[PDB]
């Protein structure tokens, strides 16, 4: 199977600047018929991929000329001469020279903005949840940039692992920030026999790690 | 215009089998080259196979021969994907697509179906429980709802019956070890409004006919 390698995995771009995405194939994409069937797609979230460029350099109908493709044999490049907000999403290279058809793993293109620190908020479990037999503690990191964020849970100062789950929103279209929720999940039992529940956040916009705590039962 | 319409979202148990359809609206189905491609959430594209309905020709991803069967009914212009012995790791969005014609034809298309979501799991349909993430201590306050232990995806969440959208963040779900899903929906508001404005989250989980409004109040 022809392996397709894309770099970079992640590309923050500032509207106005040129961007460059690279695709390397483990074997030549030049067909026995002479043509090179390397194509570029852009996929926006919750949508299917859209064809941007076929056979290295040909613009698919409707695609603006600020997109250009180049390269040859095993080495391919997608360029955007001036990026726009609309260009945001995951770029995939695709080959159709050799069976089975293969795809690169994707390059995420996101908007680059100034460093913005999260607002951190912490929510103890509700009385309603505790009656059910479970305790979910939730830590929220709000409207921050860039995505790189470290969230650590401390229960009575013991570092937790394996009992929390994180998810992160898509980049907001108007302010270009991310948000994140971390959920600590415990049994009511395991919950009640501790006092301090703490969410410690590390991030580029914080001089030093910020903690948000509650002492169980307020 | 040509259009591809795929059948509805599937929920199956490990070891079971599925059969999803991809219907074509166009002239000359028999000269189509129909591809199937799947995508696990957050992940890359995996090429399954290609079929030419007008001939015997199928090409398969070797990794899926044995599970995947491509086929097509020329009388109804429908292509099919069969998958046997489903595994949990087969959970994905499944697309059919028409991208190429024969080599040398000059043809490039970009026809994709809307995708068929396949969830393979040992779990059973269950409505969520809805718990409040209550605000506390004239700046800005945060509040939310916890939407816990439901199956399968999706759920929808609005605030004040859709009248509130600014400052709302509804997080993608996470699959818990229980086989159930869990997400939060949060919103930031001025702390001065906490005594005046009522805040209610409207959680709708169609697969189980659950509809819940949870009031989120201070303290
Ligand atoms: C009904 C009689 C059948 C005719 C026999 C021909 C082919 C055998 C059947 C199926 C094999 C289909 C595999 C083709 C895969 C094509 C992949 C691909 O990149 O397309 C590119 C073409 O659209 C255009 O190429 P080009 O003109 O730009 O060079």
């Amino acid at each position: 199977d022809v392996v397709m390698t894309q770099t970079p995995l992640s590309l923050p771009v500032t509207p106005g600047e040129p961007a460059s995405i690279s695709c390397t194939s483990g074997q030549s994409l030049v067909h026995i018929n002479g043509n090179t069937y390397l194509h570029w797609y852009l996929q926006k979230p919750g949508q299917s991929p859209k064809l941007l460029i076929y056979k290295v350099s040909n613009l698919f109908s409707g695609v603006p000329d600020r997109f250009s493709g180049s390269g040859s044999g095993t080495d391919f490049t997608l360029k955007i001469s001036r990026v726009e907000a609309e260009d945001v999403g995951v770029y995939f290279c695709s080959q159709s020279t050799h069976f089975p058809f293969t795809f690169g793993q994707g390059t995420k293109l996101e908007i680059k903005r100034t460093v913005a620190a999260p607002s951190v908020f912490i929510f103890p479990p509700s009385d309603e949840q505790l009656k059910s037999g479970t305790a979910s503690v939730v830590c929220l990191l709000n409207n921050f940039y860039p995505r790189e964020a470290k969230v650590q849970w401390k229960v009575d100062n013991a570092l937790q692992s394996g009992n929390s789950q994180e998810s992160v929103t898509e980049q907001d279209s108007k302010d270009s920030t991310y948000s994140l929720s971390s959920t600590l999940t415990l049994s009511k039992a395991d919950y009640e026999k501790h006092k301090v529940y703490a969410c410690e956040v590390t991030h580029q916009g914080l001089s030093s790690p910020v903690t948000k705590s509650f002492n169980r039962g307020e | 215009e040509v259009q591809l319409v795929q059948s509805g979202a599937e929920v199956k148990k490990p070891g079971e089998s599925l059969k999803i359809s991809c219907q074509a609206f166009g002239y000359g189905f028999i000269n189509y080259l129909i591809e199937w491609i799947r995508q696990m959430p957050g992940q890359g594209l995996e090429w399954i196979g290609l079929i030419n309905p007008g001939s015997d020709y199928t090409n398969y991803n070797e990794n899926f021969k044995g599970q995947a069967t491509l086929s097509a009914d020329k009388s109804s212009s429908t292509a099919y994907l069969q998958w046997s012995s489903l595994k949990a790791s087969d959970t994905a969005m499944y697309f059919c697509a028409r991208r190429f014609g024969y080599y040398g034809s000059g043809n490039y298309f970009d026809y994709w179906g809307q995708g068929t979501m396949v969830t393979v799991s040992s779990a059973s349909t269950k409505g969520p429980s809805v718990f409040p993430l209550a605000p506390s201590s004239g700046g800005t306050a945060a509040l939310g709802c916890l939407v816990k232990d439901y199956f399968p995806e999706p759920v929808t969440v609005s605030w004040n019956s859709g009248a509130l959208t600014s400052g709302v963040h509804t997080f993608p779900a996470v699959l818990q070890s229980s086989g159930l899903y869990s997400l939060s929906s949060v919103v930031t508001v001025p702390s001065s409004s906490l005594g005046t404005q009522t805040y209610i989250c409207n959680v709708n989980h169609k697969p189980s006919n659950t509809k819940v409004d949870k009031r989120v109040e201070p303290k």
